[PDB]
RNA sequence: AGGGGAUCGAAGAUGAUCAGAUACCGUCGUAGUCUUAACCAUAAACUAUGCCGACUAGGGAUCGGGUGGUGUUUUUUUAAUGACCCACUCGGCACCUUACGAGAAAUCAAAGUCUUUGGGUUCUGGGGGGAGUAUGGUCGCAAGGCUGAAACUUAAAGGAAUUG
RNA sequence: GCGGUAAUUCCAGCUCCAAUAGCGUAUAUUAAAGUUGUUGCAGUUAAAAAGCUCGUAGUUGAACUUUGGGCCCGGUUGGCCGGUCGGAUUUCCAACGGGGCCUUUCCUUCUGGCUAACCUUGAGUCCUUGUGGCUCUUGGCGAACCAGGACUUUUACUUUGAAAAAAUUAGAGUGUUCAAAGCAGGCGUAUUGCUCGAAUAUAUUAGCAUGGAAUAAUAGAAUAGGACG
RNA sequence: GGAUAGUGGCCUACCAUGGUUUCAACGGGUAACGGGGAAUAAGGGUUCGAUUCCGGAGAGGGAGCCUGAGAAACGGCUACCA
């Protein structure tokens, strides 16, 4: 529990057993789509349209209401980034980490998060590039990094 | 290997005992000798088809395939025609009742009736001592590319 | 326990604690045996004459007694209410 | 599982493990390093014959008190030097220096025996005959 | 991280009867953890129990009588080679009357004596006694 | 205990249990119709729902975000589903 | 290698003490103590207790987070806030009581679920000295760090507890 | 551990003990040793958790995908009868196993060669009121395997079997007088010869061949360059 | 291509830059010939095999070779070393 701290953390979704309805929830498939389209095209990380979608519509599990998934429909709409969000989200801090400690080499503390955080991006490189959404020797190099993400 | 030339030595390449009598004026220049492996290895068109040489071909070469039929993994494709396979095979140590992975590389001809890259499952079968090391020829690939053209460029 | 030929051997087949099913021991000397009086029409208590159970020394150890005891009791009809099967 | 692997693959990791750790039996490692061979005067054999070269009285350990009657012994296949034991009451007096004798063990796999420091070792013939024999007096000791 | 299902099935289910207990949560089963609770049942060692379906991996109540000394798992599942079925039985179970060596096979998740009768061996998953 | 119904928890004892806790596990949140009577329709608010969720045509504001349950604004009303 | 150098203060020098007193105590006080740039890589660096996962038993406090209340208190005109009280629930640092259970014991919610001996994995030990010595390798400006033997010697060394 | 003057221990006499044609000593190894620990060790304080975290090799790795139900076939123990002149087979019976079907269910696939099996039936019937029973050819079973084509995701595990030197080992038979052995030998008309043997088991890793399809891997269709025609 | 009984870097010529390795290559040690087997008896193991049978290698050490179907032979020859 918790990959790179002694965090024992359980803490999660409890997702709803029914996997259709809300019954209450009117709407489409169509519709939503449409939503979760056009929120995307504004910018907007799957994730974000999941919360976004949550609140302000209804919106329980995308995947109840649409057959899936927000990612693929998003891929299949042609609006998937070039590099998985999550991934992004860990090269983007680790740039902002190095551009800290550049800044200041007397940190200790950033040095070592600095590896973390490229440890877990390594290790997620390594595996989105085993299931082929990243082309066989696509890797992170931080003096390219700051490219890739902004 | 082989591509292109053909025609690439100091000696003309040639299948032995093949004539092709200039007087008798033939639509296909030259005359091409192949046969059937044996043990249903389908001959591939390539080699029928072709037109480079090699005498270590097993389809249009003058080897033969007999004794063991094994299949690895291809590990290396550096040397012109002839490639190296690694063979896995868990070792069983009766005192721990248990296993250790252990492989053996393995040195194979490879006709240039067949395209093999780094990654491939590939079929080969024992023949004569080839060269110092060569006893095997890959017969079959058991394989393609392992999805290459599956990571290409963004939408 | 028989033997070769139908012959019972092995002497003493040990009680069980009505509570879980395990054997009651020898030095098992704080296990217990509860004779609960058969009673007639109008009280009275009928002498010699026990709806009975057993407990053993692990169960009361652990502080168990009195609930297993309840429902034990109560399913056969000693206590009406009392004891939930549920919580 | 605390601490061996458990695993049906790590047969391996089990042996090396093991061969590792045999380092630490004392006979073991005295057997592959071949110390018998190497240092301990006999060969790794089971007795040795030598030259006496000196009678010596050696002073026996507490709470022991006592003069040990030994000899240093030149070993014939070795000019090794090694004092022994002369085993018994007199037996000294059948010794000589120069004369041949017939070394063994004290069993105690090497290890000096009880009272008497040093010794490793004790006297079985002398000149061709065992003292026991001469000592019993069913045998002389010969010539020269 | 959660290493075998099985084992923590067992455990479960041990450490009950231990405790005196009648029945166990356990979480989060498998095919095999019923086939392996349904041999102990099928010998009396456990009473009933229920799959109850999280949309998930399931959990299981298993109502147990008493009857139970131990139930365990064997943590490599080492291949037997029916000859070798003896040399396990006698190590592991306490006599040669009653108790059983479970194991996977070919021919289904069974115990030895039934494996011993349909003449087939396999893998070792645990044992009942 | 030592003898229980773990198939048939009571109502109030699995309620005061952890959302991963209970038998088969579910949320605790619930959605809301929400409405300020200066506008006629209604939007759908999630009880914990960290954006600030802006009405449908007023941009007024409707409930902020918390460490839970958000905080619905001041002078409003909703009913549960 | 620069700066700084109040304080305390290895070294040194002193006053006493003492049989002696290279010390303990007092005085003077060099390096040092602080900081920059670089070295060093060791501490009883300690919980003398590897990590991940499961299960097994009771209690009251407390830190953080969240949920529930016609709880208290703050007044203004009731609120909203805030601080507080009660119940619950995650995740912390700990203590209490027990022991089914463990241990050679001291003790231990793990040091339990182990001869009824298997969830996964890393590491280390194999009587005491000889000795963390010799030797080679390697790192270091140095001091030294890592790796690390044998010959020989020895019947005990050692742990916990009990009575004196 | 004994021996420094009454030595249960040395040197002897006496007597007694153990093993005995043999018994002691030295060295090595094996058992004892769960003190090398796979089975199966130990590491708070006895020897032993790297000061700390990251991490490659290595070992390990959550759950889910044909289950359930119906029908037939023939085996091998065991009961209760025995029909019979110790063992025998039908039906009554449980039990434990193998095979093949139908359930939405590739069995690699066509193209014939083959058919053994009934949806068949062509006649009727030895005979218990008849589905108890098999011979019996003219419409209608595939797979059982020949052989030619055309193509096949890849492994582990397990089963059964082939191929397999003797001697050793385990072990059957046999009275080398016994026995370790040996593979002999045993019956008569011992005057013209009769005859049982010289077994079996183990033989494992790997390779070969067959059956299984649980457990554990591998591969598959997502920029459709997907599948069948 | 040459050489061989014959495949083969076996050798030569041209050409290329390959081959093995933490799943331990390469190197060192072996008081190492390998096997059938031996010793020790709960099991799992531990230790041993120069030595009656199978295989290999050698004839004081190296190399060369004649005869011959077969030897790089040693109770054959030739040379050098001892
Ligand atoms: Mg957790
Ligand atoms: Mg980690
Ligand atoms: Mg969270
Ligand atoms: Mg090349
Ligand atoms: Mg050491
Ligand atoms: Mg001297
Ligand atoms: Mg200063
Ligand atoms: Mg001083
Ligand atoms: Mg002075
Ligand atoms: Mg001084
Ligand atoms: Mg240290
Ligand atoms: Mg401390
Ligand atoms: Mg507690
Ligand atoms: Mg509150
Ligand atoms: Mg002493
Ligand atoms: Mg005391
Ligand atoms: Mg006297
Ligand atoms: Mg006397
Ligand atoms: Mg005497
Ligand atoms: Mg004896
Ligand atoms: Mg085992
Ligand atoms: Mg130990
Ligand atoms: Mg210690
Ligand atoms: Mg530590
Ligand atoms: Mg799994
Ligand atoms: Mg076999
Ligand atoms: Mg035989
Ligand atoms: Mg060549
Ligand atoms: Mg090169
Ligand atoms: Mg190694
Ligand atoms: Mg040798
Ligand atoms: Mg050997
Ligand atoms: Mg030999
Ligand atoms: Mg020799
Ligand atoms: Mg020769
Ligand atoms: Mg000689
Ligand atoms: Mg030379
Ligand atoms: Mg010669
Ligand atoms: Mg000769
Ligand atoms: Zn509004």
């Amino acid at each position: 529990g918790r990959m790179h701290s002694a965090g024992k953390g359980i803490s999660s979704s409890a997702i709803p057993y029914s996997r259709n309805a809300p019954a209450w929830f009117k709407l489409s498939s169509e519709s939503v789509i449409e939503q979760i389209v056009k929120y995307a095209r504004k910018g907007l990380t799957p994730s974000q349209i999941g919360v976004l979608l949550r609140d302000a519509h209804g919106v329980t599990q995308a995947r109840v209401i649409t057959g899936n998934k927000i990612m693929r429909i998003l891929k299949s709409n042609g609006l998937a980034p070039e590099i998985p969000e999550d991934l992004y989200y860990l090269i983007k801090k680790a740039v902002s980490v190095r551009k800290h400690l550049e800044r200041n080499r007397k940190d200790k503390d950033a040095k070592f998060r600095l590896i973390l955080i490229e440890s877990r991006i390594h290790r997620l490189a390594r595996y989105y590039r085993t299931v082929a959404v990243l082309p066989p020797n696509w890797k992170y190099e931080s003096a390219t990094a700051s490219a890739l993400v902004n | 290997s082989t591509e292109l030339t053909v025609q690439s030595e100091r000696a003309f390449q040639k299948q032995p005992h093949i004539f092709n009598n200039p007087k008798v004026k033939t639509s296909k220049r030259t005359k091409r000798w192949y046969k059937n492996a044996g043990l249903g290895f389908k001959t591939p068109k390539t080699a029928i088809e072709g037109s480079y040489i090699d005498k270590k071909c097993p389809f249009t070469g003058l080897v033969s395939i007999r004794g063991k039929i094994l299949t690895g993994t291809v590990v290396s494709t550096k040397m012109h025609r002839t490639i190296v396979i690694r063979r896995a095979y868990l070792h069983y140590i009766p005192k721990y009742n248990r296993y250790e992975k252990r492989h053996k590389n393995v040195p194979v001809h490879v006709s240039p009736a067949f395209r093999v890259q780094v990654g491939d499952i590939v079929t080969v079968g024992q023949c004569r001592p080839i060269s110092k090391t060569v006893r095997f020829n890959v017969v079959k690939v058991s394989a393609a590319a392992a999805k290459a053209n599956k990571q290409f460029a963004k939408f | 326990m028989e033997n070769d030929k139908g012959q019972l051997v092995e002497l003493y087949v040990p009680r069980k604690c009505s509570a879980t099913n395990r054997i009651i021991k020898a030095d098992d000397h704080a296990s217990v045996q509860i004779n609960v009086a058969k009673v007639d029409e109008e009280g009275r208590a009928i002498p010699g004459e026990y709806v009975t159970y057993a407990l053993s020394g692990y169960v009361r150890s652990r502080g168990e007694s009195d609930d297993s005891l309840n429902r034990l009791a109560q399913n056969d009809g000693l206590l009406k209410n009392v004891w939930s099967y549920s919580r | 599982g605390k601490g061996k692997p458990r695993g049906l693959n790590s047969a391996r990791k089990l042996r090396v493990h093991r061969r590792n750790n045999r380092w630490a039996e004392n006979n073991y490692k005295k057997r592959l390093l071949g110390t018998a061979f190497k240092s301990s005067p006999f060969g790794g054999s089971s007795h040795a014959k030598g030259i006496v070269l000196e009678k010596l009285g050696i002073e026996s350990k507490q709470p022991n008190s006592a003069i040990r009657k030994c000899v240093r012994v030149q070993l014939i296949k070795n000019g090794k030097k090694v004092t022994a034991f002369v085993p018994n009451d007199g037996c000294l007096n059948f010794v000589d220096e120069n004369d041949e004798v017939l070394l063994a063990g004290f069993g105690r796999k090497g290890k000096a025996k009880g009272d008497i420091p040093g010794v490793r070792f004790k006297v079985v013939k002398v000149s061709g005959v065992s003292l026991l024999a001469l000592w019993k007096e069913k045998k002389e000791k010969p010539r020269s | 991280t959660r290493s075998s299902v099985l084992a923590d099935a067992l455990n479960a289910i041990n450490n009950a009867e231990k405790t005196g207990k009648r029945q166990v949560l356990i979480r989060p089963s498998s095919k095999v953890i019923i086939k392996f609770l349904q041999v102990m049942q099928k010998h009396g060692y456990i009473g009933e129990f229920e799959y109850i379906d999280d949309h998930r991996s399931g959990k299981i109540v298993v109502q147990l009588n008493g009857r139970l000394n131990k139930c365990g798992v064997i943590s490599p599942r080492f291949n037997v080679k029916i000859g070798d079925i003896e040399k396990w039985t006698a190590n592991l179970l306490p006599a040669r009357q009653f108790g059983y060596v479970i194991l996977t096979t070919s021919a289904g998740i069974m115990d030895h004596e039934e494996a011993r009768r349909k003449h087939v061996s396999g893998k070792i998953l645990g044992f009942v006694y | 205990v030592l003898v229980q119904d773990l198939l048939h928890p009571t109502a109030a004892s699995e309620a005061r249990k952890h959302k991963l806790k209970t038998l088969v596990q579910g949320p605790r949140s619930y959605f809301l119709d929400v409405k300020c009577p200066g506008c006629l329709n209604i939007t759908t608010v999630f009880s914990h729902a960290q954006t600030a969720v802006t009405c449908e045509s007023c941009s007024t504001i409707l409930c902020t975000p918390t460490g839970g349950k958000a905080k619905l604004s001041e002078g409003t009303s909703f009913r549960r589903k």
